[PDB]
């Protein structure tokens, strides 16, 4: 029933196991969320 | 509580469960609030 939030996540390394999949669930299954992660790393390929 | 440096073989203090998911997270929270206000730590911490 998630209707409109933005979950600011940072450590992005303990979060025990639920919180996984609930974040998951409300991904999916939900009407118009976003998960903003400001911490990874990550290299990007970029290529069309 | 654990410093850059590691001894081989490892010990079986509940301290080193500290701040760890798969547990009973209400263990670990005990343990955290125990633990705050003693001095902990783990591994190499001077060399003479």
């Amino acid at each position: 029933d998630i209707k409109n939030v933005n979950f600011q996540i940072d450590i992005t390394g303990i979060w025990p196991e639920y919180v996984i999949t609930l974040l998951l669930r409300a991904i999916n299954n939900g009407f118009n969320t976003y998960v903003s992660m400001p911490n990874i790393l990550y290299k990007p390929t970029i290529t069309a | 509580a654990i410093l850059p440096t590691i001894p081989t073989t490892t010990g079986v203090s509940p301290l080193l469960r500290i701040d760890t998911r798969t547990e009973p997270i209400w263990y670990n929270d005990a343990i955290k609030t125990l633990i705050t206000n003693l001095t902990i730590q783990y591994g190499k911490i001077k060399t003479v």
